[PDB]
């Protein structure tokens, strides 16, 4: 209406930052953290001002998964530094 | 030959090899009796 | 956009076509930037020097397939009788496909497909009546 | 499936006096071969020197197959009086390669399942050692050894431990005079600069051997032929630093499965690269194939067979 | 002439114009999660502005 | 082809470079011939020969077409309308026949009165 | 190099350990297969499968028609006019346009 | 006995296979039993035979 | 009746003895095909449906006699080879014969369009296993996917074709329900209706275009002989255009008349080409392109004589050029090449083989009423009402008939055979047999043609 | 019959012979390793 | 990997039953999830540098994709409000949905993980996971096929079948040739979505009793076509025979199994007026079949892979099914005409 | 129908409806059964044991799971044939508007030539 078109706004960068890569790799993994952050104020807003009470818990439960995912693929970032010296989005073997 | 160095499979087993039998003896039954279940079943209706 | 094909079935019911030409430039321009963009993927040695280079090839010949295409169709209405059919639309669709062989000195590749492009352009005009559909719901 | 949920599990009754042994690289002559034997004093187990005839040894049913039947053109008297163009030089030893590794498979397998120390004549870190030294004269092409490095790298890093401890024995360079002793006379009449860069090859294999914290013992002629001397030093010498401690539960399951079946062990050692010196004509595997099927030994194959066991239909 | 190269020359046609077609998909972007990522970013610009649908 | 006087003995003179040409035939000649004589007149054989010459003719015809015509030219253009331009030539010809055809069934009957078949 | 390649070898029955036969391998399986089953379906299929092939079972109205056209035409011909066909199965049809 | 059924087993399954296939594709006309005496191009009326013929 | 004897084949080559197998394919196959002369003959005033849609009569269908006649012909010349082999490798590619014939059977019984559709492409499959493997000369592969790219790139528009049909127009099935078809409009968007059906059936049989299918399925021999003479039945095998062009597209003519014109000029040129050719096998597969045009031609015009001449040019051509391709495969066994040039000796060294090699060669041109008389002269009767202009080119293609079988002859009619020492026995008792196979059910066929061509005859 | 130079033209490489991507050799039989090296292993300090 | 690898196996089947049995739209999410922390560990295993770049590939691509889904959800409740898996409503929430599914299942514009994933796994066993994950986002297609618009969903089945019928010729591992296997078959699966719902989740009993037969045929170790060229000669010969026929019906062809999804198809979409598509649908599939031809030549021609080393011993794999779905795979064509309504 | 209306969701076979009657000793059933047998042939042929046919006694174990799994399979069929057809005939006699009736004519049509 007013408040949402901002953080709409604030989706669309984070959503281009996910399909935007030079050298480092590790905007990606930041991306996906506020790619979750954009997606939580949104969530939060639509169940706040129009009242709900049982889906209130529903961004909860999305705030635990939105770490999930920030973790076990935030430990095969690790795996790359130990096969090669540093993380490079530049650096892959597979074609 | 008397198959040198011990075979991975002796050919009587009985534990593997009697339940194996069994097993289709135990479904041989249970789709007759339904299958006179669905002719009684279709009589009574019609 | 869908709006701007749904121009194009409009104005070959009457007779003009000076705006007609303007309007194919579009449709073989946009089509062409879509191609253009996953050149990018191929990876532009250098910087803006060598990749307004690769997207100038690809858009300014698929630019002039639909430019002529829209010409020659008009040139094969005036002369001669018949309003529209696909024997008219198949000789504007040779002239799409001639002009492929100017990219590159070989005399064949697009003279040698100017008979699959040629029939392909055709289908599109076989698709006037109410026997083809592309999309349809029931 | 596997089951470890069961009472069967790794590490269990194992480990306490019942790591490998091997005795290798030690020239042309059989002496390392001598001194095996009288080394199985202290072990449980002891596996005899693999050669052509190594494979086909136990395989299925007792007797080994006859010349054409177990590998085209291989003989180890064929070898001594080696001849370059159409003949062994490669597929030999790429066969005595893939014998080596198939033994090694089986006596880890033996080791891991009921702990017992088994000795092995001539692991698979020696036959490289083998082969460089029919490099240095006019033997082996440079292609058919990119052909050998190819599959080193592929079956050797799947295998977990090399081995604990490491019997190296360095002859005379007069070796050749003790070979000539033998009672073979087809062993007889051999290169001496083969021998003499096989002992060289051997001098820097024992130092990588030795860099990956393995225990290895020096031994020499007037040293040799003991048992009280052999079996206190491996005794007293402690286990450090070596790949061999490993994780019980994780690593010694997936080492012991690949070890298990010999087909699934010998699945990379047969490579898709075509080689001169490797047999790629399938007109000749054709009848080779037929002949195996109708040998009285395998034929119809796993347990079951006709006119050889035949117990029960189901 | 027509009956080894002519009358051949309809399905080697769709052949030698199928495999320059076959290498402009596998050899095509020598790895890189950069490269396939930013064709991404024009899959969407498609579906919005090129083709109308919302 | 044939050309005002036929060719069988016309021109021939002795020179130098002539008398060493015939050398060069016989040479061959002979090399291709005693491979033969090898190979015939023995009954160790019993087989037909191969003979590399003759193979390559059948190869010939049955291969070597698309290592060929990479140089299209004018000359394959000409060739294309001595046989897609015929298929072209009796479309003009039994249209203008079935014309005269139609016309004569419905106004002016030509069809015999005998006539019963097809 | 070709290892394993050379393997080809000419092979013919001929008359050589054979005397005269068409199979390769065993007198025995020869003459009880070559001239006895291969001959049996020549008398069969060809000599007693020629008494069928069209004639005897009629085929497809053959020669029926033959005695059905002329008892037709004796009959049509005494009371009348027109010879068989004039109107073929066509009696009263409602209109046309 | 012995000789016969020792050497021949194969040889009996070709004849009574066309045996069983005369009797399965014979059998099928029972499921199509409508237009039997209905109809008249070759029907007639029952004297002593039951439906005519099968 | 006809289908479970056939099936019966499988367990019969398995379960027999490594040392018999061919007597027991060979002998048991005879018998079946007996019994088919035996019931399918019999026929009303309109074919009366044989019991429920899964395999029907026949109406104008004589050519399934032919595939039972070819079903123990197929393994007779294909003993010279597969013996060198493995046992197994033997049963395996018997059992693929059987498959094809039990395909084969279900083509030509089975009155539908629908089910049919899956037991035309069927036919392929079997064929391909057995092209690809067993080839002595190699470009196997390039035989092979031509095989496939050329036939299933025409016949997959049958399904846009087929279930168009019945979605509109009640169903297709038995073919005797098939009076609800109405006549076709005539427009742009019938024009790919009408194309969707044929370019499936132009394909395997053979034109001017899109004819190249044909010629690298038999010069590149699949196994001996015996296997050609089933690329022979897929020719025929594509026998539905007799089926639809009568029923589904009886007002559409005017769009046959470019294809008439196409096949037309598959008459001359292909004949011409026929002439200077290398391979023995070659100048039997190109001469198979313009005996099967004829067909083609006569389907096209759609006049009651010409069904009559295209009925019997199926079975004229598929008992002809089978018998052909035997006396290729029989120097192919001793010569160990195909080329004409270097297998050259008939009478001297063949005695016997020659009169054989002499009637099977006749049989291609107009010799007193066997089965091509009645086959090839009633489609040229039937053109001239079409029109007048057709047998001046028809009566050209009359003279290279004879080209075809007596430049076959005269290159092998040479009594030389310097270079060839081989060739010892000229045929065995198998290899005689053969030939009879093939000219005496024809010379059977002079005296009662009524079973050789049939459409309301 | 194929032979070992027709089984060269369908070896693991590119299928098709590469136009402008060639450099990209083929893996290895069993799953490819890396670097063995190119690692800090063991720290310093003073 | 000792029991727990069961559990982690456990959690998969688990997880897609959270996807089954769902009304809730963040139920989905969580169920997409469950997926997400439980395959990645057997795609590394081993740990391979191969291995740990195919997973950061695996992840990257996948969780931005369902990041996408989440948004959908949230436009469903700026829109519509209700939280119900049976409707998309908004026209601007299925945009963002459809290319969320795509991701997974249209495979059109975002193909490019899948070659380089598949080829990545150091396991067979990893090789069936992919093949099974497929079935989880399937079902959420067949909940909300109404109210998205077809002229972008339609895009991504013309599309895939034209780079996955030109994207395997260039492949001679073998791995990749299944990966774009999948592409193609994924063509077929986004075409029954618009043009009646059934048969659309029988085209996935095909294809993955399909697939899942080819890789335990390939439990004997191989990855390139010239290692499973050494096959017939070498190894087993009587087994080359069920990948041969395997191979097919992976392929348009009647008497095999493979068909009977193609039959239904295109007989929907004809009843819905369509041609000139379904038409493209069939030109396209010969392109499929080119891949299964050629690997086909490593099981019938003779091609030369003999080699000095040969197997003597018996072959024990795991092998679940791999003997009761290739008869299946095999010939169905009879056994399943009326089968469609069963399924749905 | 695809969606359920009257039927009731997530059913081990029918339960809501009985009434049908399953088929007895069918051919659709025997081509079932020949491929339990069938499964039972090939089973061999990956793990290398003496014939296909006279080997091992547990090919009734295969027999078995394809009959009974397929006589469930194939009860489903009869029943959503059935349902398919009760709410296609129920649709007709409920609205009557929709279905039109035609019979006997006398209609020109164009008659072909040659």
């Amino acid at each position: 209406s007013m408040v949402y078109m901002n953080i709409m706004m604030a989706f669309t960068v984070s959503l281009v930052g996910l399909l935007m890569y030079r050298s480092h790799l590790m905007s990606s993994l930041l991306c996906l953290e506020g790619m979750m952050l954009s997606l939580f104020v949104m969530a939060a807003l639509t169940i706040l001002n129009s009242h709900f009470t049982l889906a209130s818990m529903m961004p909860i439960i999305l705030l635990v998964f939105a770490a999930c995912e920030a973790a076990l693929g935030l430990s095969l970032l690790v795996m790359v530094s130990n096969t090669y010296g540093t993380d490079y989005v530049q650096n892959l073997n597979l074609l | 030959k008397f198959y040198i160095q011990e075979p991975p499979h002796g050919s009587p087993n009985w534990l593997k090899v009697g339940l194996t039998l069994g097993t289709s003896v135990f479904l041989w039954i249970y789709l007759i009796k339904q299958h006179n279940e669905d002719v009684l079943e279709y009589k009574r209706r019609n | 956009a869908k709006t701007v094909l749904r121009q194009y079935w409009d104005i070959p019911e009457g007779t003009e076509c000076h705006r007609k030409t303007y309007a194919t430039t579009s449709i073989g321009g946009a089509a062409g930037l879509v191609v253009s963009a996953y050149s990018v993927a191929l990876k532009t040695p250098t910087s803006f020097l060598e990749g307004v280079a690769r997207t100038g090839r690809y858009t300014f010949t698929a630019a002039a397939i639909g430019a002529i295409f829209g010409l020659t169709s008009c040139i094969s209405a005036q002369v001669r009788e018949k309003p529209d059919d696909p024997l008219n639309y198949l000789i504007g669709g040779c002239a799409g496909g001639l002009i492929l062989g100017a990219r590159t000195r070989s005399y064949g590749i697009g003279a040698a497909a100017c008979a699959y492009m040629g029939l392909t352009a055709a289908l599109v005009k076989m698709g006037q009546l109410e026997g083809w559909q592309v999309f349809a719901e029931p | 499936x596997x089951x470890x949920x069961x009472x069967x599990x790794x590490x269990x009754x194992x480990x306490x006096x019942x790591x490998x042994x091997x005795x290798x690289x030690x020239x042309x002559x059989x002496x390392x071969x001598x001194x095996x034997x009288x080394x199985x004093x202290x072990x449980x187990x002891x596996x005899x020197x693999x050669x052509x005839x190594x494979x086909x040894x136990x395989x299925x049913x007792x007797x080994x197959x006859x010349x054409x039947x177990x590998x085209x053109x291989x003989x180890x008297x064929x070898x001594x009086x080696x001849x370059x163009x159409x003949g062994n030089s490669y597929r030999l030893q790429a066969w005595l390669y893939a014998s080596r590794l198939l033994q090694y498979a089986d006596a880890l397998e033996h080791l891991l399942s009921t702990g017992q120390g088994v000795v092995l004549e001539r692991s698979i870190y020696s036959d490289f050692v083998f082969l460089e030294a029919m490099y240095r004269q006019g033997f082996i092409r440079k292609q058919c050894v990119d052909h050998y490095n190819q599959v080193k790298k592929v079956t050797i890093c799947e295998y977990l431990p090399p081995h604990v401890v490491v019997y190296v024995d360095v002859p005379v360079p007069e070796v050749q005079s003790r070979i000539q002793k033998k009672g073979n006379p087809h062993e007889m009449k051999i290169t001496s600069a083969y021998l003499q860069d096989i002992e060289n090859a051997y001098k820097g294999t024992f130092l990588p051997e030795m860099s990956e914290k393995c225990e290895v013992l020096q031994y020499s002629a007037w040293e040799a032929q003991d048992a009280e001397k052999v079996v206190e030093d491996i005794e007293y010498l402690k286990y450090d630093k070596g790949p061999w401690l490993d994780q019980n539960d994780r690593n010694l399951h997936k080492l012991r499965m690949l070890v298990q079946d010999k087909l699934e062990v010998l699945n990379y050692t047969s490579i898709p690269v075509f080689l001169p010196e490797v047999t790629v004509g399938a007109h000749q595997s054709d009848q080779v194939f037929q002949e195996f099927t109708e040998l009285p030994g395998r034929k119809y194959r796993a347990g079951y067979n006709e006119d050889v066991g035949d117990k029960w239909i189901w | 002439l027509l009956d080894l190269i002519w009358l051949e020359a309809i399905l080697p046609k769709t052949i030698s114009l199928a495999q320059m077609k076959a290498s402009t998909l596998v050899t095509n972007q020598k790895g890189l999660i950069k490269l396939y990522f930013l064709s991404f970013l024009i899959t969407i610009l498609i579906s919005m502005i090129l083709f109308n649908f919302h | 082809x044939x050309x005002x006087x036929x060719x069988x003995x016309x021109x021939x003179x002795x020179x130098x470079x002539x008398x060493x040409x015939q050398a060069e035939r016989l040479a061959i000649r002979s090399r291709l011939k005693r491979e033969y004589q090898l190979q015939y007149y023995d009954p160790s054989r019993r087989g037909v020969i191969e003979d590399p010459a003759l193979v390559r003719w059948t190869y010939a015809r049955s291969a070597n077409i698309y290592p060929n015509f990479r140089p299209n030219t004018k000359t394959s253009l000409l060739g294309a309308l001595f046989g897609i331009g015929p298929l072209v030539f009796w479309y003009y010809v039994f249209k203008t026949d079935r014309d005269r055809k139609e016309k004569l069934i419905q106004e002016g009957k030509l069809d015999r009165t005998f006539n019963i078949s097809y | 190099r070709w290892q394993e390649d050379p393997e080809p070898e000419d092979e013919n029955l001929y008359e050589k350990n054979p005397d005269s036969h068409g199979y390769d391998k065993d007198p025995a399986v020869d003459i009880w297969n070559m001239r006895v089953v291969f001959f049996f379906g020549f008398s069969i299929v060809l000599v007693l499968g020629s008494t069928f092939v069209a004639y005897l079972p009629d085929y497809r109205m053959q020669e029926w028609a033959r005695r059905e056209a002329e008892r037709l035409v004796k009959y049509r011909e005494a009371h009348g006019l027109p010879i068989m066909e004039s109107n073929c199965f066509d009696p009263s049809k409602i209109q046309l346009p | 006995l012995l000789q016969v059924v020792r050497d021949h087993w194969v040889h009996v399954l070709v004849p009574m296979g066309f045996v069983f296939g005369y009797y399965l594709d014979r059998k099928n006309d029972e499921k199509l039993t409508a237009f039997r005496n209905k109809s008249l191009l070759y029907k007639r009326e029952l004297k002593p035979n039951e439906e005519v013929t099968w | 009746k006809y289908i479970i004897p056939t099936i019966m084949l499988m367990p019969l080559t398995w379960l027999s003895k490594n040392n018999m197998i061919w007597v027991n394919s060979t002998a048991h196959s005879l018998l079946i095909s007996f019994t088919s002369l035996l019931l399918m003959n019999q026929f009303g005033d309109n074919s009366l449906n044989f019991s429920l849609l899964f395999f029907s009569d026949s109406l104008s269908t004589p050519l399934l006699i032919l595939t039972m006649w070819l079903l123990p012909l197929m393994l007779m010349a294909s003993q010279h080879h597969l013996s060198k082999e493995n046992l197994t490798r033997k049963k395996l590619f018997i059992t693929m014969l059987i498959s094809l014939q039990l395909f084969l059977i279900m083509t030509f019984t089975a009155m539908e369009l629908i089910l049919f559709y899956i037991l035309f492409e069927a036919t392929l499959v079997p064929t391909l296993i057995i092209i690809t493997r067993w080839g002595n000369q190699t470009e196997r592969l390039n035989a092979g996917l031509y095989f496939l790219f050329y036939t299933l790139a025409g016949s997959l528009p049958l399904l846009v074709a087929l279930i168009y049909i019945q979605n509109t127009v009640g169903s297709l099935n038995f073919l005797m329900l098939q009076y609800w078809v109405q006549p076709v409009h005539n427009s742009w968007s019938n024009v790919f209706m009408w194309l969707a059906c044929m370019m499936a059936f132009m394909v395997k049989m053979p034109l001017y275009g899109l004819h190249l299918w044909l010629p690298k399925a038999h010069v590149e021999a699949p196994i001996a002989g015996s296997m050609v003479l089933a690329a022979v039945l897929l020719k025929l095998g594509g026998y539905g255009m007799l089926r639809i062009t009568l029923i589904l597209n009886p007002m559409t003519d005017f769009m046959a008349y470019p294809f008439i014109m196409l096949s037309l000029w598959g008459m001359i040129m292909t004949s011409s080409i026929c002439l200077r050719q290398t391979d023995l096998k070659s100048l039997i597969a190109y001469s198979s392109v313009s005996h099967m045009a004829l067909v083609i031609v006569a389907i096209l015009i759609q006049t009651p004589w010409s069904y009559m001449g295209a009925t019997a040019l199926m079975i004229a051509h598929g008992l002809t050029s089978s018998m052909l391709f035997c006396l290729a495969n029989s120097n192919y066994e001793r010569i160990h090449s195909r080329t004409m040039i270097l297998a050259r000796g008939l009478q001297t060294l063949l005695p016997l083989m020659a009169t054989w090699w002499l009637l099977a060669s006749l049989t291609n041109l107009a010799l007193p009423p066997t089965i091509n008389l009645i086959g090839e002269l009633f489609v040229v009767m039937s053109t001239f009402s079409w029109s007048n202009i057709t047998i001046i080119l028809m009566g050209v293609n009359m003279v290279i008939t004879a080209l075809y079988s007596l430049y076959m002859l005269i290159m092998t009619q040479r009594g030389k055979y310097t270079y060839h020492i081989n060739n010892i026995s000229p045929s065995f008792t198998r290899e005689n047999a053969l030939m009879s196979l093939h000219i005496l059910p024809l010379l059977l066929l002079t005296l009662n043609p009524k079973i050789i061509l049939g459409p309301l005859y | 019959q194929p032979d070992v130079e027709w089984a060269e033209q369908y070896g693991g490489a590119v299928m098709y012979p590469t136009k402008e991507t060639a450099h990209w050799k083929p893996p290895p039989w069993n799953d490819v390793d890396p670097p063995k090296d190119t690692l800090v292993s063991n720290l310093t300090l003073n | 990997n000792p029991i727990i690898f069961i559990i982690i196996l456990l959690t998969i089947m688990l997880g897609t039953i959270i996807v089954m049995i769902s009304s809730h739209w963040l139920l989905v999410w969580i169920g997409f999830e469950m997926n997400m922390l439980a395959i990645i560990p057997i795609m590394m295993k081993n740990h391979n540098p191969r291995a740990t770049e195919a997973s950061t590939k695996y992840f990257l691509t996948q969780s931005t994709a369902s990041m996408l889904l989440m948004m959908a959800v949230i436009i469903n409740l700026m829109f519509s409000g209700q939280w119900t898996v049976m409707k998309l409503f908004n026209p601007m929430a299925s945009m963002l949905m459809t290319m969320a599914l795509a991701m997974k299942l249209g495979m059109a514009p975002f193909h490019f993980w899948v070659p380089e994933v598949t080829q990545g796994i150091p396991l067979s066993s990893g090789l069936i996971l992919l093949t099974w994950q497929k079935l989880a986002p399937m079902s959420v297609l067949y909940q909300i096929f109404p109210s998205i618009n077809l002229n972008l969903i339609l895009t991504l089945s013309v599309l895939s079948i034209l780079i996955g019928g030109w994207g395997g010729l260039n492949q001679t591992q073998l791995r990749k040739i299944m990966a774009y296997s999948s592409i193609a078959h994924m063509g077929w699966m986004t075409a029954v979505l618009p043009y009646n719902p059934t048969m659309t989740l029988l085209n996935l009993i095909i294809y993955i009793i399909m697939t899942s037969t080819m890789f335990t045929m390939f439990m004997a170790n191989s990855t390139t076509t010239t290692l499973s060229l050494s096959h017939t000669w070498n190894k087993t010969p009587i087994m080359t025979v069920l990948i041969l026929a395997t191979l097919l019906s992976m392929g348009g062809l009647p008497p095999l199994s493979g068909f009977m999804p193609k039959w239904m198809i295109i007989q929907e979409m004809t009843k819905n007026n369509s041609i000139i598509l379904p038409t493209f649908m069939a030109i396209t599939a010969l392109l499929n079949l080119y891949f299964y031809m050629r690997l086909t030549y490593s099981t019938t021609l003779t091609m030369f892979p003999s080699t000095n080393n040969m197997k003597m011993k018996w072959q024990f794999p795991l092998m679940k099914k791999m003997t009761f779905l290739p008869t299946m795979v095999v010939l169905s064509t009879m056994m399943l005409p009326l089968t469609p309504m069963l399924s749905v | 129908x695809x969606x359920x209306x009257x039927x009731x969701x997530x059913x081990x076979x029918x339960x809501x409806x009985x009434x049908x009657x399953x088929x007895x000793x069918x051919p659709r059933l025997a081509f079932v059964g020949f491929l339990g047998y069938c499964s039972g042939l090939i089973d061999n042929a990956i793990r290398r044991r003496p014939v296909l046919l006279a080997g091992l006694h547990r090919q009734l174990l295969y027999i078995t799971s394809f009959v009974f799994v397929g006589y469930y399979l194939l009860k489903r069929q009869d029943y959503m044939y059935a349902v398919r057809d009760h709410d296609m005939f129920s649709y007709i006699k409920s609205h009557x508007x929709x279905x039109x009736x035609x019979x006997x004519x006398x209609x020109x049509x164009x008659x072909x030539x040659x």
